[PDB]
């Protein structure tokens, strides 16, 4: 799944100490990230349970509460 | 406006920085051209697949052609070839023009065709290639532009698109289509049309053939005038008729300048019998001019 | 003493690289442009603004102009203009020759302008422009490269720049500052001069007339001979004023032969008659071909 | 050989190719360009050998500038190096020698850089640290630079893997000694090139003004009327392609042509086909022989 | 930086793009209008700090009312907060420093909320939870509110990514202490942004209204040329300097127009002494504007 992560410093041109094509560099505002997360998508039959999914519900709730010992700090 | 980059220490790198100056060399490069040639624009190579003709399909193979804006198109080293044009409704039709077509430049941006739809086309399209380095040896695929080109018919709207004549269909006896055997495009180059070279072979053959008449005879006013300028001429229309690779506007001066000694001591032809130069319409001026050149040499 | 790039593996991204491709690019285009023609630079577009003469200033309005090692301005796409010449130190000349400088390359660096003093002047300066992307929607700024380009007079030292004619001034009656009515700056493109547009119009008019007249009427001789050369310098000649925008080279070379089989008819004058081709000095070169040219189609 | 116009997408990988092929375009866009007025757009500019070493079978370059017909510009002058010393010693059988300055060919599959290993074909690229300064600033520092791997061979060598273009010719002297043959032409693309044409031109042109005065002097005659015309039509263009000789031959060609047909109207005793063809590969058959016939016609009267 | 204006349809998801987007549009829309009468419609409308810790090196702003050069209108007392205290310690070795107020630049590409990160960017947004009343009803609640982050710097200091306008200037006093500087003009959006400016106005206007009750009592045309423009600008003047809380460019004119007409007769006064207008530096123009205008009256 992909996300924007933003940079440290932009890509600039420099004499002294410049960038080497080796570092595979990108344009100075945001890089892109596919190896640090993944998506899950749900799908329900009945508003009993979409409730429950939705933000405030007590699915969201207890699916978190899961991913917090599963995944851990693996992947988000 | 063409905004130059300025390259220094400390500078940001970007894309804006390439783009722009992409289009000042290729400006530039224009520039240069036009010192020499009053339309640098026109076509090189339009060779198509017409044995499809018979199922209504029209499929170029390789099209070359410098659009009137410095646009340069090259099938063989840098682009795609069009879809192949559906003849299925020009059926109530028996002559149709086909021109290529080329969407032109948003100057607000957005000229990069990201699989929407719009009122105006868009003229890029980005494409995955694999690319091999040059120095080394390794292989990438990199992001690519190609020009959104298609074929369209000069009957249709074409406002929205800069266009190039390519080819003309005719119905043929058989109620078949068929390339017309007498059709020029503005050309850029003599050997992109081999109706013309062929024209052009014979005038030459027929120059020589009464020069050496004419020689053999040697109240000669006449004669010496005639043989004066069939000589003077026959060493360099050889040279331009032998290497068939450069701006026809050259071999429209030479050939202006024998009709106009010859139509000295003509009588049948008007005297402004030569031709305009129409490079739009190569043909309301070149099988004219060759008409006369023909006439005038065979009196 | 310049150095192409080698873009491989791991290539540093040095701004060095660029300036040196940069530096090729318009080389290269220039070896071209020299293949075909001597001089393959000059004025295509110098207009004025004659508004100021009254008050001692000139002010360029469009400029566009090739210097002799391949820069291109072009105050239209992508140049700035110069500041306002002040010709209040000038005042004591009635003629004043007006040319286009830029500041010479600095091999050592220091090419840019900062601001700063120095002993010789920089040539580039530096602009920010708000630039919309081609490919894309996003807009940012970026660093615009502009040439410092400046107006100074002939008579002034000018070892520093690398420059041109593009005007000249004469005090009129009243002693007020006046463009010289017929000057002609190095042309690139023939239509860069209105004057000479005129003139060559007039030609044209004059040869296709007695063309006319010559090939009704048809000693007999001369009269064959002198109406085939009006034959056939006529059709191209005409082609070469129709679509006027090409290197002043190409015309030369058309009216200089016409001119040399005119003289073949014409005892009252030498053989020798027609200019050199000269491209610094082209109002040594044209105006004479041309009042040859239509006195001897007078002369007949 | 396929080149590409790369798309510079913002976020995207920055990768090496992307340089390679924008570099390839603009040369490929300016090559366009010159085959629109120009049959044959190549050939050399400059080739000034330092023949000091020759009496020692050493052969050297002093200053070369060469266009290949792949679009490459090759300049020692102010971009590329100068090639090895050719050793002569392995040549030593031979009465005559062409040299030829040879380019190895550009591989579509990549491998052109000389990374100083062993292989069976020639590296078009070599790789120079040079200390180069910043226009815009102060700083300088290393940075790699491209240099071509130019050399030169013999013309009896195998050449397969090289673009060539002829630069010069040796000769033995009477003393056995090579020295540079006085008539050589290589495939010119200014006339400026070779001194050797340029002062037969020059003297061309002499003769056909001495001629000129003659006739003149001299004016139902319509033999000298007619050649008369001729002269005076040629002389005023021949004379401004002679003065700056920094044009591609075509165009000089082309003048000389038109007046060798004309002159061949009078004479009677040399043919029509007098006139050679224009060949660029090999100018030592095309404007030596015209330029004989052009002598020989003028002096018929 | 492209603004793209939100679509409503039957049903929809509603987006943070789209209140954003909207609300940029409306602050286009306002800053299109006041372009349509004023070139320079941004400045200081007030600048207040409290000098009570300037002797200890400490700049506390009280108040400020600052409208940014990009329609971006800043205002401390109805909308926003005040800036942290400058400290001047770090430039005790100047004799002067100009202190400017610091807004940093929009990022198109986002980011724009400081969410307590470093970076090298200063970001432009700040989140404040405050308790906002509702108007209709009685209830109140916790609202998460956008403030600018705002900060005074010194002028003399590289300041690329801010956007940056002038609110004081600081001297060092006979006693070695930071003091303001007793006739600094920041930018002015209305009059009365500049009490120095203010006085020397009402002065002006004084001996403007004695040298005209004078000259009227005293009763050659340049008796009533003089008097003329002095009765003609009165009744304009005064009503632009009762009600000071409108743009300088309306005061400017008039007062230029003033001058010029004296300068019609004065004979010792150069004509091009009216200075043009600059918003930036407006210093360099009414300062000497008011010099000259005061000259003029007096030498009757």
């Amino acid at each position: 799944d992909r996300r924007r992560i933003p940079l440290k410093t932009p890509l600039t041109m420099r004499v002294h100490h410049p960038v080497s094509l080796k570092s595979r560099p990108v344009m100075g505002d945001h890089a892109t990230d596919v190896n640090g997360q993944v998506l899950l998508q749900l799908s329900t039959q009945t508003g009993s349970e979409v409730q429950g999914w939705l933000p405030g519900g007590h699915l969201y709730s207890d699916l978190l509460a899961l991913l917090h010992v599963y995944l851990g700090s693996r992947l988000d | 406006k063409i905004y130059r980059p300025l390259w220094e220490d400390g500078a940001f790198l970007m894309p804006q920085q390439f783009q722009q100056q992409a289009a000042w060399d290729v400006h530039l490069a224009d520039s240069v051209a036009r010192m020499g040639l009053a339309h640098p624009w026109g076509v090189v190579a339009a060779e198509f697949d017409d044995s499809l003709l018979p199922l209504s399909r029209l499929n170029a193979t390789r099209l070359i052609v410098r659009f009137p804006d410095g646009t340069l198109i090259d099938t063989e080293r840098a682009d795609n070839l069009p879809p192949v044009c559906d003849l299925s409704t020009v059926s109530d039709r028996s002559l149709v023009d086909i021109v290529l077509a080329l969407p032109l430049l948003n100057a607000n941006g957005g000229n990069l065709d990201n699989g929407s739809e719009s009122e105006r086309p868009r003229r890029w399209k980005s494409e995955r290639v694999n690319v091999q380095e040059l120095a080394g040896h390794e292989q990438s695929e990199v992001a690519v532009l190609r020009h959104n080109l298609t074929l369209r018919m000069a009957h249709q709207e074409n406002a929205a698109w800069l266009t190039c004549p390519v080819t003309r269909l005719v119905r043929d006896a058989q109620g078949q289509w068929c390339r017309d055997p007498r059709f020029i495009p503005p050309l850029l180059t003599l050997s992109a049309s081999p109706s013309l070279m062929t024209e052009l072979a014979e005038l030459l053959h027929h120059l020589q053939a009464r020069r050496q008449r004419l020689m053999s005879m040697r109240a000669d006013v006449s004669l010496f005038w005639l043989l004066n300028a069939l000589n003077s001429a026959e060493p360099v229309l050889k040279e331009l008729l032998d290497m068939p690779y450069r701006h026809p506007e050259l071999l429209y001066r030479e050939l202006a300048r024998l009709a106009g000694s010859l139509l000295t001591f003509s009588l049948e032809h008007n005297v402004d019998a030569v031709p305009a130069y129409h490079h739009e319409t190569p043909e309301n001026v070149f099988p004219p001019l060759l008409s006369l050149l023909n006439r005038l040499l065979e009196a």
